């Protein structure tokens, strides 16, 4: 791509730049470049490709959300056409991040650390596409969600302790899946409290920082418990 | 529509 | 362009469905294709494009910000590279905005409202060109905003009375244009205590609505007078 | 920078 001629090195300081610039679409384009260097990635540069995408798919869902509840009340095909619009972008991000993941994040990620935030990733952006998703594709779509999030969760619980911020991340997120795409609020509430309590019992092991770090992730599953029990 | 707590940035 | 195949009023449609989905790059596309239509804009009209710009515009000053205080503290290319692309890219949105200005709403504005709005418009991205620019480049693109800055004033002055939202807010930019841009601190301060003193003169003359209109502008002279004396 | 007020959205 465009970002064919720029070093790895210097794609990863810009990526840095335009997260302090605010400048997110211009970060995840530095990320994506340096993603197709071949090179595997470090734990800051994962969690430089995340915090872009992420904020890049926020704002499109925020204005997805904004058009389909204009589009509700008003049933001229212009609120449909703008919201197809801002869809359609959206889906183009889902697809650029799953693209990534799969060509070769995945395949290349031997570490648990590194496998199971990519399994997350895919869990999350199929997700994205299943909010937008309407019929049979949604069905489709929800049951590669579920499965990214299950082999990362299989993962995860076999090797990272149960404070591990990635772990936590990963069952808070799977959580919501289950509580508001596949309309399993039994199985969202069951996993968010087995995961705070499993974890709460390891805090004794951390140290200071990582106990930060993990009670952090453990206050969102009790925000979302709170709001669902 | 009321979005529950997910992992990372609160972007949306 | 892009926008052709578009009818007029689906574009203002759509301007309005961007804002309420905080879309301003898409808002700011489709003003310039209702612009391109050909026929002068409405009073709110106007206002969408102006809002659309000033949205995108803004997001440009402030990450340009942030990445020259970084290239100032470090004097690799990187830094000056990338405050290099997002300061080609503000000049292309200013350059986008003085080109709709220029082809061909000011020559077809003569109303007072439309004019001296525009002539503030043509000061505004001029200054915004001005905050980026270096040596002699910078010395006439300060005297071209000083000149349409001076012309809508003239104006306005004539033909509005001093609480007149359009005058006010003309007479605020202007004020900080010779604060910051033409190094006048004495000019801006004497402009904002004038129009202040104006306004405040000319408040028994206006509706509940009208006075609430007027005395939100007269707080930003106020915020400024407050920062500069 | 500190900046000072103008007209319109406070968008930078
Ligand atoms: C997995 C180990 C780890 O967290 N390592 C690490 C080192 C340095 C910086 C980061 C980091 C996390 S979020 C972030 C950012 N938004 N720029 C950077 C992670
Ligand atoms: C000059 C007359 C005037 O203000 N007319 C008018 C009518 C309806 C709506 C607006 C307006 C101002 S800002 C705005 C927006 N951000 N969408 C819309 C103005």
């Amino acid at each position: 791509g465009a970002m064919g001629s720029m070093e790895r090195a210097s794609l990863i300081q810009k990526a840095k730049l335009a997260e302090q610039a605010e400048r997110y679409e211009d970060m995840a384009a530095f990320m994506k470049g340096a993603v197709e260097k071949g090179e595997e990635l470090s734990c800051e540069e994962r969690n430089l490709l995340s915090v872009a995408y992420k904020n890049v798919v926020g704002g499109q869902r925020a204005a997805w959300r904004v058009l389909s509840s204009i589009e509700q009340k008003s049933n001229g095909p212009e609120v449909r056409e703008y919201r197809e619009k801002v869809e359609t972008e959206l889906q183009g991000v889902c697809d650029t991040v799953l693209g990534l993941l799969d060509s070769h994040l995945i395949k290349e990620a031997g570490d648990a650390e590194s496998r199971v935030f990519y399994l997350k990733m895919k869990g999350d952006y199929y997700r994205y596409l299943a909010e937008v998703a309407t019929g049979d594709d949604k069905k489709r779509i929800i049951d590669s969600a579920r499965s990214a999030y299950q082999e990362a969760m299989d993962i995860s619980k076999k090797e990272m302790p149960p404070t591990n911020p990635i772990r936590l991340g990963l069952a808070l997120n799977f959580s919501v899946f289950h509580y508001e795409i596949a309309n399993s609020p039994e199985e969202a509430i069951s996993l968010a409290k087995t995961t705070f309590d499993e974890a709460m019992a390891d805090l004794h092991t951390l140290s200071e920082d990582s106990y930060k770090d993990s009670t952090l992730i453990m206050q969102l599953l009790r925000d979302n418990l709170t709001l669902w029990t | 529509k009321l979005m529950f707590k997910t992992e990372g940035p609160d972007s949306d």
